[PDB]
This record gives structure tokens, C-alpha cells and sequence, in this order.
């Protein structure tokens, strides 16, 4: 089964980097910026393959949603444990992955502020269509990425505590719980990349002349 | 006790920027400039272990380059405890 | 597969229970004696099936030779250890087994000694052909059975030590060996049981008249 990529383009409105807000997270958007850095094309784990330790039997086609996940279903009835698994990258499935860093355009920068960068990620056929030093229009989805650098920032950082109300307990003896911080930053996942002119407004001659009407 | 086959004249030639998801676990032929290299290090090839209870040196086990090998049974004192690799009887191969 | 049993009979010479010597161990033999005690019919493990603790895959049709044995092959390549197994009694194969105790005939007992017993073991179709209180002739093989009661007997009891000559060892530090006692007693494994007359020389009339010439 092949991977299909749906690319949307030509949105009515193109937003700046500074107009990116949190109410548009997980929504279709079109932004623009100057590419300053590009990354190497790397494989991203799409459909992982896992072996249970006790089963020693493998399962296939496990969907990976951003952060690395392991299924707890374990359809083989040999064992009774769910958490322990082992990843095999030989028969797992991957996708193309590139992370290009974009910067605010020179005319879009406000009166006193410095330009702010954004790490926009290209997958599939859109990889390597972005080049360092040109203005590009990225159409995609505003996604959210875990961030660790917000630990010392002011303000109440949200946290996720496990709800214990329907769990029966006994005071037999012989009280630890798993709580994690929810700190995040805004990233972009682009499906279509078009390179607008770096100006205000392929060496062979034949390939250039077929381009013109 | 080891012969390496060196495949030559592979027909397709790839550059480093067009390596993709489809080339994983496959034979590729890429041109390039060697930029920096590390020193020659010994990598385990025929790994021999010893048991910490009885002291017996266990038989050679082939070490593949994919991942570390490990054993849990002694075949002499029948225990699953700590085993240690000794470099005196272990065979090594060059790595760079 | 059907289990076949070969029964031999009409041996040229019937030996006494005191004529039993260790030179005939593992040999075809014919004895006679008076049955005193019979056990009930019990299942004996013939073709055992074991599951490996790490494989969770079963191997079947393992030969069982007297004392309980576990294979060390582990033909599935999932794990690398051999000593660990779990026995399944439901799908394993068994045999009929009866331990019948015989005593020396009163005319065969020597001048001063008391009668001595022997536990002869019947398997298959020969089971329950021996009845408490009759003189029976057993044809079979003189086998040997591990015995614990010979601990305090005088004389040098043979022992089995593991030979350690060709194994490489190092004195790194952090000396135990497995040694067994070889003490045994003579038993009988009968394939054919015939009940000769308890005298010196079936209620229906028709079944009795069918037997006579
Ligand atoms: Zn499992
Ligand atoms: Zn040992
Ligand atoms: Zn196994």
C-alpha cells in the first residue's frame, strides 16, 4: 500500500510568521518566508513493526502519530503484558522527512523587532523543493511540538496529572504517580511548497524554451 | 576463516542528495570526497564470554554488525547470572 | 501412530526369583512368582510435549526413557537456551502402567531364608492379567531402577562426577560441580503374563464348554 499525499495550494490569504496564532493550530494555512537552513533527507517512522518480548511474534502496520508510540493491544494471546515491545527497523515503514528553517521576509519585519524563525517540515514528494536563500510559500497545517525550553519561563505551565477517583486502593503497605509537563511550541507541517521570486517581481536552452509559451 | 566479497561495477550510480526511503537496506553506489576519517578500532567478531561463578570460558559467538549480542546460559553450571567478555580470547576486526 | 508391543513367550528355561543376577540386566528373561499386591492402572508418560519458556512454541513426540527427561535441542531458533521447558499433560501421550508385586514360591524358598519380593511392571495389553494370590510366569526384560535406600549399606557405592579436562577456565573470581549417586535395584518389565495353576497340576456353562477340546 502506497502513501498518498494531498497537496492543497493557492489559498485566498497568505499569512506572515508573526500572524501565526494558537487558534489556528491544526488548521490549513499558507505562510511565506525566506529559507535560511535546510536539513538532510531522513527517514521518519510511519508504520512501525514490533515484536512482543514474551510472544516473540511480530505485529505490523502500527500507525505513528508524531511522538514514538507502542501499541498495547497485543493481539497474540500468548502473554498477558502490554507495555514491553521491541522495534525492528528492517521491515518497518518510513517516510521522507526534511526540516527547513524559515525566517521573516525583510519587508514583513516590524518597526523594532528582530525576525523570528520557524522550523517547517516537508514530507514525501515535497522534500528538497526548498533551497537556502530564497522566498518560499508553504501551504500546510500548523502543528504543535513538545518544547523543553519553556521550563524557566514565567507563567503557570500546564501539567497532566493522572486522575485517581475510580481506583480502589488498600493501605497494606510494604504512593508514586506519573505526571508530565505540557509545554509546547508552534511548528508547521507543509504539504505543498512553491518558491516565489526572491526578486521584487536549467542551463540548457531547450528546457528553458519549453517553459515559455 | 573469512572471505569478503567485494561487488564491483554496480550499474546505477547515486549522488548523496538523492538517497531516499526506497534505498534503505539496499545496495547503492555513491561518489564523493572523503572529508574526515576516524582511527581504526577493534570491533568484536568471534565473542567469547566467561561465567563469574565457575570461571569457564564459553564458546565463540559470531557478532553481527547490526546490534550487540548477549547470552544468558552457561552450559557448565546452568546459571543465568552475570557473564563477562574477555578480550584475551575474543577475536576482533578492523572498524573505521 | 499406534503403539505396538511385542510379547515373547514359551522360553526354554524359567528362572527363579533368586536366580536373578546383574549379568542378565537388559536381557530377555522368564521368571515365576506368586502375586501378592497389584496397583491400579496408571498412565505413564510416553510421548511428552514441551513448550519452551521463551519460545511459547511447542515441540512434540519426545521419547521418554524411564526417568523423566526433557529435550535440549530446541529446534525453533527464537531463543538460545535449552534447559527450560514446561510439560503439558493434556496433549501428551501415555501408556498403561501397573506395578504388581510378586513373591517367591513356597516350594522354591531355600532352607533358612525368608521369601523375597520383586516389583514387576506391566504395560499395554498385559495390564490387569495378574491377580492377587495366583502363581504367574512373567516373560520380559530385567531392568534396573534407581534406589535411594542403599545410602547406609556397607561397601563403596559408585558415583558419577562430571569430567572437567577440556574446558577453559580463568581465576578471575567473584567452584561447584554436579555429582550424582548411582545406586540401583533390579526390577522386571514384563511383556507377556501367563497365569499357571496355583494348584500342583467364567460362570456361564457355554463359555466354559467352548474352552475344552
Ligand atoms: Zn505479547
Ligand atoms: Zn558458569
Ligand atoms: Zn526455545
Amino acid at each position: 500500500e502506497r502513501v498518498f499525499q494531498i497537496s492543497f495550494f493557492n489559498l485566498p490569504t497568505v499569512h506572515r510568521i508573526r500572524d501565526i496564532r494558537s487558534e489556528k493550530i491544526g488548521s490549513l494555512l499558507s505562510i511565506s518566508g525566506t529559507v535560511t537552513r535546510t536539513s538532510e533527507v531522513r527517514p521518519e517512522l510511519y508504520k512501525a513493526s514490533f515484536t512482543c518480548d514474551m510472544c516473540r511474534a511480530i505485529v505490523d502496520n502500527v500507525e505513528q502519530s508524531f511522538k514514538y508510540t507502542e501499541p498495547t493491544f497485543c493481539p497474540n494471546p500468548s502473554c498477558e503484558n502490554r507495555a514491553f515491545w521491541t522495534l525492528n527497523v528492517t521491515r518497518s515503514r518510513f517516510l521522507d522527512w526534511q526540516k527547513v528553517r524559515i525566517q521573516e521576509n525583510a519587508n514583513e519585519i516590524p518597526t523594532g523587532s528582530m525576525p523570528r524563525t520557524l522550523d517547517v517540515i516537508l514530507r514525501g514528494d515535497s522534500v528538497e523543493r526548498a533551497k537556502p536563500g530564497d522566498r518560499c510559500k508553504f501551504t500546510g497545517v500548523e502543528i504543535v511540538v513538545p518544547d523543553v525550553t519553556q521550563l524557566g519561563l514565567p507563567g503557570v505551565k500546564p501539567s497532566s496529572t493522572l486522575d485517581t477517583r475510580g481506583i480502589s486502593k488498600t493501605t497494606e503497605g510494604l504512593r508514586s504517580l506519573g505526571v508530565r509537563d505540557l509545554t509546547y511550541k508552534i511548528s508547521f507541517l507543509a504539504c505543498h511548497v512553491i518558491s516565489i521570486g526572491s526578486n521584487i517581481g536549467e542551463r540548457d536552452q531547450e528546457v528553458f524554451l519549453n517553459s515559455l509559451s | 576463516s573469512e572471505i569478503h566479497v567485494r561487488i564491483s561495477d554496480f550499474p546505477t550510480i547515486y549522488s548523496l542528495r538523492e538517497l531516499r526511503e526506497s534505498n534503505l537496506s539496499s545496495l547503492v553506489r555513491v561518489t564523493g570526497v572523503v572529508t574526515r576519517r576516524t582511527g581504526v578500532f577493534p570491533q568484536l567478531k568471534y565473542v567469547k564470554f566467561n561465567c563469574l561463578k565457575c570461571g569457564s570460558i564459553l564458546g565463540p559467538f559470531f557478532q553481527d554488525s547490526n546490534e550487540e549480542i548477549r547470552i544468558s546460559f552457561c552450559t557448565n553450571c546452568k546459571s543465568k547470572g552475570p557473564f563477562r567478555v574477555n578480550g584475551e580470547k575474543t577475536v576482533y576486526r578492523n572498524y573505521q
